[PDB]
């Protein structure tokens, strides 16, 4: 077989039908993020004279 | 199945690749102001 991406030579047989030299490769991501804050404040003052 | 239908006779051979990408983003703001104020007095004075 001759050299395809790969070594230098390769040897197949008579029970292998084919060898292929076609790169072909994919990929996928998914990257997610966020962020949720809360700020409760409360305040109160009373004065009785 | 093994061998197929037809054959290369002639052609080109290459190579092709494809990106895809998406991408968002939100952005919320609330805020809350409340504010009450109550003053109140009273005087009385008689002398007989
Ligand atoms: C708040 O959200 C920002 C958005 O990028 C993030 O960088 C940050 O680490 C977050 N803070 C938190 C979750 O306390």
């Amino acid at each position: 077989v001759f050299s395809g991406d790969g070594k230098d030579f390769y040897r197949l047989s008579g029970n292998v039908l084919s060898y292929t030299f076609q790169v072909k490769i994919n990929n996928d991501f998914n990257y997610e993020f966020y962020n949720s804050t809360w700020s409760y404040v409360k305040h109160t003052s009373t004065e009785h004279t | 199945d093994d061998f197929g239908t037809h054959y290369f006779t002639s052609g080109s051979l290459g190579g092709v690749y494809d990106l895809l990408y998406q991408f968002s983003s939100e952005e919320l703001k609330n805020s809350g102001l409340t504010e009450e104020e109550a003053k109140h007095c009273v005087r009385i004075e008689t002398k007989k």
